[PDB]
């Protein structure tokens, strides 16, 4: 127990009333979605004492109050606030999490436009489990429900470069000028085939991992849905790719023609994804509100925010 | 009272 | 500015704060901190003046303070909470519901209250406060009680005093600006105050408005008491203070000790030191006494630099 800093914010949500986010809230649907999730303090980490030190006092504001010290070694409080799409707490189920990012998304697609959704932060901060049951299957009977067209599905994921597909065991691939063949597409009927792609592409024995949703009518794509879990924002070549991802996202505000490519190996596959007059994303950026994983909390929000551009 | 997490 | 402007209103493009309505339930509070964000002035505005006060919750305020480091562009957005937070919507009884109101009550009972607001000048205090006033409210509000079936007995003589501290050398508004002598015997009481007995809720702004018209405005505070007196007997005094300046160097040693009577009366004072902290030392002990702060501001972005230094103070009072 630091102690005088869980006095502080606890002297401050006293003071603090908070309208959260709920079902009988409207679905918004917007060009580029910012949302924010912050997971619950594990056992583990509640066994140590670890005091919450971000509050989500409605749908869309946060607040994190922050333990700075003086040169006296006074103990302080910063209290930063921060403004997103829809900001949800411990309570928000994948239920929750899904209706307001990813489910406007679906029909996107089913339009002729192609969307892609990133949950991204610090390592153990809820990324994985947001995502893996999980968004990508989530999306799949609701992309199964929606009803002559044919779905397939394909799973893989990206580091040093490389290019894995999971579906195969270990299948390294290649990337060209975009194109990269060998990519499995396997054709699904339902929920049924795609939930066994998954776990079987999960339980493959510092990652990027895209789940993609394809259309096809005479054969030819029609929607494309990819769903991301980055890595830990935290070999320090993963920061070159997620500060491209920035960039790559902001052009979509400017509506604009020329984006930048192969100083990352990720965006280079998900490129379409960031031109058209239909291109929709959503980012998820989620937090550790363990206290002494504040400054890898700020990081992972200082990147999401103004990137509403 | 105070204060309420309701809305 | 332009580009601090833009970080701003992209961030209350999403903004869902949702806005303190009267029915609202009023709370009633021993030591009550609001703050109240005044809305922006034609000549603020005309020079573009940016709106940097964020109220999102009736519980809450915020400040994207600008700083910039290789000036690559961001924006501090600061929270603080509080008992209450007004807005620039926010009406004159609006305000009064929720501060001076329930104070109101407490004198009934004998109780003492004292009800500040304290922030620059051109923030809203002497006005915010004195039938635009929390002055004038209060004794509306005073003489509807003497009425009631209920208080009747107690058969009182309401009464008003309206006098202004500046630099120890205090002023009673009661006469041709004259003035007083303050001493204390081996408790705390004044020497040749005039307390003025009305009976009409129109006569106590008649009343004031002597001190109006007496009383820059800004180096002194101004300190209005409300006594009920049931047989010259005296039940409750109620004081209603326009604070100086809070932006000479006697002052911030007034809200030193002010800040710091407040913080005793909350622990159940070191009184002696400021001149505002000796007339109103009663009100401050026992268990019978209720206070509350009206730190008020300006919502423009030049102000922020000093309107971040009296949220600090209004901060420091809740503990
Ligand atoms: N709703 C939830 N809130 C908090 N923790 C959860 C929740 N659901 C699952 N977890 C657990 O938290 C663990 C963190 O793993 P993971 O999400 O992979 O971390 P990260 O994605 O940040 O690397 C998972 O094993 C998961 O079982
Ligand atoms: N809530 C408000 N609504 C409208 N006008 C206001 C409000 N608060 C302050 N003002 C205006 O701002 C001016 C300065 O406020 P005032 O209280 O007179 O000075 P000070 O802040 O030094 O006490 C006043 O003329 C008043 O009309
Ligand atoms: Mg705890
Ligand atoms: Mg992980
Ligand atoms: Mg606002
Ligand atoms: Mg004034």
């Amino acid at each position: 127990p630091n102690w005088e800093f869980a006095r502080m914010i606890k002297e401050f949500r006293a003071t603090l009333e908070c309208h959260p986010l709920t079902m009988t809230d409207p679905i918004e649907e917007h060009r580029i979605c910012v949302c924010v999730r912050k997971r619950p303090l594990n056992k583990q980490e509640l066994a140590k004492k670890e005091i919450d030190v971000i509050s989500i006092p409605s749908k869309c504001l946060l607040l994190v109050h922050e333990p700075k010290l003086k040169v006296d070694l006074t103990k302080y409080l910063e209290n930063q606030a921060f403004c997103f799409d829809f900001a949800f707490d411990e309570t928000a189920s994948n239920e929750v999490v899904y209706r307001f990012t990813a489910r406007p998304l679906v029909q996107t697609i089913f339009e002729g436009g192609k969307a892609t959704c990133f949950a991204y932060g610090q390592t153990g901060s809820g990324k994985t489990h947001t995502m893996g049951k999980g968004i990508y299957a989530m999306a799949s009977r609701d992309v199964f429900l929606l009803k002559g067209l044919e779905v397939y599905v394909t799973f893989f994921e990206i580091y040093n470069g490389k290019l894995f597909d999971l579906l195969n065991k270990k299948a390294k691939l290649r990337v060209l000028e975009v194109q990269v063949v060998g990519l499995q597409e396997h054709l699904v009927n339902s929920a049924d085939d795609v939930i066994k792609m998954i776990d079987m592409g999960s339980a493959c024995r510092r990652s990027h991992a895209c789940f993609q949703i394809i259309l096809r009518a005479k054969g030819r794509m029609h929607g494309k849905f990819s769903l991301v879990d980055l890595a830990g924002n935290e070999g320090a070549e993963i920061n070159k790719s997620l500060l491209a991802l920035k960039e790559c996202i902001r052009a979509l505000g400017q509506n604009k023609a020329h984006t930048p490519f192969r100083e990352s190996k990720l965006t280079q596959v998900l490129r379409d994804s960031f031109i058209g007059e239909n291109s929709r994303t959503c980012m998820i950026a989620t937090i550790s509100p363990g206290i002494s994983s504040c400054e890898y909390t700020l990081n992972t929000l200082r990147y999401a925010d103004r990137v509403k551009e | 009272l105070e204060e309420q997490a309701s809305r």
